[PDB]
RNA sequence: AUGUGGACCCGCCCCUUGGGGUGUGUCCAAAGGGCUUUGCCCGCUUCCGGAUGGGCCCGCGUCCCAUCAGCUAGUUGGUGGGGUAAUGGCCCACCAAGGCGACGACGGGUAGCCGGUCUGAGAGGAUGGCCGGCCACAGGGGCACUGAGACACGGGCCCCACUCCUACGGGAGGCAGCAGUUAGGAAUCUUCCGCAAUGGGCGCAAGCCUGACGGAGCGACGCCGCUUGGAGGAAGAAGCCCUUCGGGGUGUAAACUCCUGAACCCGGGACGAAACCCCCGACGAGGGGACUGACGGUACCGGGGUAAUAGCGCCGGCCAACUCCGUGCCAGCAGCCGCGGUAAUACGGAGGGCGCGAGCGUUACCCGGAUUCACUGGGCGUAAAGGGCGUGUAGGCGGCCUGGGGCGUCCCAUGUGAA
């Protein structure tokens, strides 16, 4: 799956302005930029008031197209985050962050999660030395992630991470744009996280 | 009633009824066709109803919707059931599988297509 | 530790044998009220020495017969005939309870 | 014949105070003493005494009400908001100290009987003694 | 066909032989005894138990008795004597018996 | 009689065995009398051989029978102390 | 024959069920083989002890039907005997006349039981499939032999049923072992590799045997990881959407802007395997390179490299998602309420939308929501529910005070609660 289609509709549908083309979302094309309604043939007309049902749905496909995930792999980190000591509510979006194909899109390798995404499944990301593979690889912390070797001259990331000189990252990221080698330090608290989403209510569409 | 009647009674569970003897519980039971009557519904409806007689494997002898816009079951043709009420004939709890042995999967059909098993149209 | 019952003799009938009842109290599983509940055991008695009435302890024991697994430990106190009568009116019921009446 | 005379008591007073009599009398137990004396430590009651009443020996028993309120209905607060027998004759209820439950987060109390004597439940825990679980309040 | 491991067929047969003499000696000296006390004979009685002890014990010597299987006849067979020649005998020879 | 020997314990390709005091009539796999140990046979860990090397020698004071394997895994461990 | 010793009858002491000691009497032992030969190896005999395995007995627990209420002749107990490794009506002769049951006996129905498994806030409900423990069976029914152990799946005998051989008298069989065929059925795999690893049987060993096992094969059957990368317009021989041959949507969504490089090609290439054995040292000495890989040239590492599968259900309310045309109580839909009678967001198509995605639906069954069998946690004046009324048997329940006991109840310690 992956989704993998037309993304900017998915901008639109959920109503916030979101980072899935991440470059050119930036942009004044983001097709959320002046073109703010839904997509289909009743994207303008007036919408009724939605059930708590779809409230609590969309804030939900709101969170997991953010992170570009299957239903699948999302619903077995949030029972996993529920099981887990700690308010379960939080202790998600820290799974969700700790994600190596996300960590590898914070510290601006990549300019989206899916190019980020890509970049790891074609074994250009390293770990603590070794090379991983895995999107869903999950990062510990004390864990140095790397460019690899062989991919230190590619042209994506010589302009990517150029781009990064300057640049600040969450204060649980370490960065360090000279060797293309950032450190994770500490799981992301909420506060931490800008995100656009009420995760009170994506527990409640669980809660059903 | 009391905690001694209680002790004395116990409470009694409950038993399931089975709306469905397709036997063995299985999910589905192999049929031969006896009548491919038509049929008249109720309550507030109208209409004629594509029914069967079916002899079963299961060594029954039972009603069964035959779904769909055209069907070709004649007075021998072999079927396989599952269960389903039809709200509107009454007695009709088990429907005729479109597409194996015998009955032909509903021809033209685009929308829902596993059910009234149909082949993905040619439109490559 | 051989088991150890403590009961009442209610059956004085058999050649060194004696039928002894043993009563037994606990909690309901479910319904968590205490019930009285009983059992009837057959005990050696090799000198014919126990008599209907008493009170006496059982001991586990190598079997002696089909259904007598028991031997007659100690007495505890003499006779008392109310706990044999209790059990007698309790099988006198039973004479009705089939098709017509009987004793009450 | 009284059936259970704690319970009766339990009631009694909780019939007492819903039409907010002053004191309310019940016949007198060592037993239903043994409770009183609960009941007024943790402040439920403004006491109990042993009036003797045609020479039959009872326990008066003062009971406390919240301020006159207002509004419609005036009528204060109860002190004794609820008040029910737990263990009854013919079901009988006894539990371990682990057992022994927290009653309204422990806003209420729950009287229960042990081998150490009649206790609260704090009083039980602290004690590490489990019983027969006589009754709520709270 | 032929699993070659019928040849422990053919060895039960010669054994099951062995044990079945060797038994019905037991059991045919073993009532002689006996019959020989319950009439006071009491010298020729114990010349024979004494044949049908050591009998016994060898027979427990093979897998045709071991055990206390042997140890129980014995036991059976001297209390027997014993008695049948009580009934007024003095334990003449007294071979096998202590008195 | 009663056996000291390797029972097999690991994953398909992944073997991890448990040291195992047992009657040797008994399943492979199946019920032990006591567990004395265990083995990784990879070495994927660098704790890849461990044996109670006290009760080792006890269940061979009364004639338990080592394999010839377990009997290697046990000299490692320096059972008898061949010194 | 030798009697270390052990068995047996009678005694003697301790013990207390047949535990241990002791005395006269009687009875009971054995096997040889190999040598790198007179001293080593593997054996053999009796006894005591350990370890492992097991028999038997007992308390408690263990589904449904009372439209099954009475049951029982070895039946219950006894004395004696047979039998066993051993208790026992297990069996036998004789004697007594008992034993069981509303706390459900007898009968009938169903079913291998458990560790666990699913469900549930829990109490509870449901279940016993993989794996592990126990029990029972080996075409159906009986039986003993052999033996430490069997009443013995690939041992024996007899009877029955079926199949094959038959010179017609008589013989041969037994996949509920691996694989495989056939039938039944909605439905369930290869007549594959290997003795390298672990385990077992025998052998002093070398070895041998092992469809135990370790592996491979098939099947989205289940789980987990992973790919299909993604930046542009729209001429109907019966087939591109939305106000009558008309107003926006599809949508940054492309058949072509760079970038990376699943497949595929080439090269290296494993762990799992160190013991058994030989050698020094005493036949277990830190020496054995003595040798050993089915999986497999697979996994994994490195070099080359192509832009490279998307489906399925749904869109009337419950329930996330609406428009056009066809149809006109017809064709049909439907889990429930319900939709269709000419203007249908419910039928059939189309565009568009929602959910999930190598899957998506349907059927079936279990728990849930169901506090709808209510212990937690329900009710019965009129909704379903007070017996037509009494008497009182069994049972359930019991005022105040004191003392003993400690069965219920509470507490501490400990043993078990394997994997
Ligand atoms: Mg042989
Ligand atoms: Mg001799
Ligand atoms: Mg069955
Ligand atoms: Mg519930
Ligand atoms: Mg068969
Ligand atoms: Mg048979
Ligand atoms: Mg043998
Ligand atoms: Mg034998
Ligand atoms: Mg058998
Ligand atoms: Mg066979
Ligand atoms: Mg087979
Ligand atoms: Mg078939
Ligand atoms: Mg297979
Ligand atoms: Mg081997
Ligand atoms: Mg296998
Ligand atoms: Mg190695
Ligand atoms: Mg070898
Ligand atoms: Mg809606
Ligand atoms: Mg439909
Ligand atoms: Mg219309
Ligand atoms: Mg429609
Ligand atoms: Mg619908
Ligand atoms: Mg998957
Ligand atoms: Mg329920
Ligand atoms: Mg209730
Ligand atoms: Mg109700
Ligand atoms: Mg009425
Ligand atoms: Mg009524
Ligand atoms: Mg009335
Ligand atoms: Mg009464
Ligand atoms: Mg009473
Ligand atoms: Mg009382
Ligand atoms: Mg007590
Ligand atoms: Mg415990
Ligand atoms: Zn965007």
């Amino acid at each position: 799956g992956r989704y993998i289609g037309p993304v900017c509709r998915l901008c639109r549908r959920e109503g916030v302005k979101l980072y899935l083309k991440g470059e050119r979302c930036y942009s004044p094309k983001c097709a959320m930029e002046r073109r703010p309604y839904p997509p289909g043939q009743h994207g303008q007309k007036r919408a009724r008031r939605p059930s708590d049902y779809a409230v609590r749905l969309r804030e939900k496909q709101k969170l997991r197209r953010i992170y570009g995930i299957s239903e699948r792999q999302f619903r077995n980190l949030f029972e996993e985050a529920s099981k887990k000591k700690g308010v379960t509510g939080s202790v998600f979006l820290g799974l969700l962050e700790s994600r190596l194909d996300n960590v590898v899109y914070r510290l601006g390798f990549a300019v989206s999660r899916r190019q980020a995404r890509q970049l790891v499944r074609h074994g250009h990301i390293t770990v603590n030395g070794r090379r991983v593979d895995l999107p869903s690889y999950r990062v510990r912390p004390g864990d140095e992630i790397a460019v690899a070797e062989k991919s230190r001259n590619l042209e994506l990331i010589r302009q990517n991470l150029e781009a990064m000189k300057g640049r600040k990252v969450g204060p649980w990221l370490s960065l360090d744009v000279e060797g293309m080698k950032g450190k994770f330090l500490r799981l992301p608290d909420r506060e931490d996280l800008a995100l656009p989403v009420n995760e009170q209510l994506v527990i409640e569409f669980y809660s059903r | 009633p009391t905690i001694n009647q209680l002790v004395r009674k116990g409470r009694e569970k409950v038993r399931k009824k089975s709306k469905v003897p397709a036997l063995k519980g299985a999910p589905f039971r192999r049929g031969v066709c006896t009548v491919v009557r038509t049929v008249t519904p109720k309550k507030p409806n109208s209409a004629l109803r594509k029914v069967a007689k079916v002899r079963l494997t299961s060594g029954y002898e039972v009603t069964a919707y035959i779904p769909g816009e055209g069907h070709n079951l004649q007075e021998h043709s072999v079927v396989l059931i599952r269960g389903g009420r039809v709200k509107d004939l009454p007695g009709v709890r088990y429907h005729i599988v479109r597409g194996v042995y015998d009955a032909a999967g509903v021809k033209d059909r685009k929308k829902s297509r596993s059910k009234y098993g149909t082949k993905k149209p040619k439109e490559a | 530790p051989k088991k150890v019952l403590t009961g009442v003799v209610v059956s004085d009938k058999m050649q060194k044998t004696v039928t002894v009842l043993v009563e037994r109290q606990f909690p309901h599983p479910l319904y968590g009220k205490v019930i009285k509940r009983s059992k009837k055991y057959l005990a050696h008695d090799p000198e014919e020495k126990y008599k209907l009435g008493d009170v006496v302890e059982i001991i586990e024991s190598r079997p002696i017969s089909k259904r007598k697994r028991f031997r007659v430990l100690r007495l505890v106190e003499s006779g008392r005939m109310d706990l044999v009568e209790k059990y007698l009116i309790r099988r006198q019921n039973y004479q009705s309870l089939s098709k017509r009446g009987g004793k009450a | 014949m009284l059936t259970d005379p704690i319970a009766d008591m339990l009631t009694r007073i909780r019939n007492a105070t819903r039409v907010y009599k002053e004191s309310t009398d019940v016949p007198a137990s060592r037993f239903k003493e043994e409770i009183l004396r609960i009941l007024a430590r943790e402040g439920f009651i403004k006491g109990y005494e042993r009036v003797d009443v045609d020479g039959k020996p009872y326990l008066r028993v003062y009971l406390k009400y919240g301020p006159r309120r207002q509004g419609p209905d005036p009528r204060p607060e109860q002190v004794i908001h609820h008040i029910r027998r737990i263990s009854k004759p013919g079901r009988r209820v006894y539990v371990g100290v682990k057992e022994i439950p927290r009653v309204r987060r422990g806003l209420g109390i729950a009287i229960l009987s042990t081998s150490k004597g009649v206790l609260t439940d704090r009083e039980a825990r602290k004690l590490g003694v489990g019983g027969e679980l006589i009754c709520e309040v709270w | 066909r032929n699993l070659s491991a019928l040849k422990r067929h053919r060895q039960s047969l010669k054994r099951r032989l062995r044990n079945k003499a060797k038994k019905s000696a037991i059991k045919t000296l073993s009532k002689k005894a006996i019959q020989l006390a319950q009439e006071g004979k009491a010298e020729e009685a114990l010349k024979i138990m004494r044949k049908a002890e050591s009998l016994i014990d060898k027979a427990a010597k093979g897998s045709t008795l071991h055990k206390n299987a042997a140890a129980r006849r014995k036991s059976r067979l001297m209390r027997k004597v014993r008695q049948l020649l009580e009934a007024a005998g003095a334990p003449l020879i007294g071979g096998g018996l202590s008195a | 009689m009663v056996k000291i020997r390797l029972a097999r314990f690991g994953s398909k390709h992944n073997p991890h065995y448990r040291i195992v005091v047992t009657d040797a009539r008994r399943k492979r796999d199946g019920k032990y009398i006591e567990k004395i140990g265990y083995y990784d046979p990879r070495k994927t860990t660098p704790d890849w051989l461990k044996v109670d090397v006290e009760r080792a020698r006890y269940w061979l004071s009364v004639g338990a029978q080592p394999t010839d394997t377990a009997r290697r895994l046990l000299r490692q461990a320096g059972v008898f102390r061949q010194e």
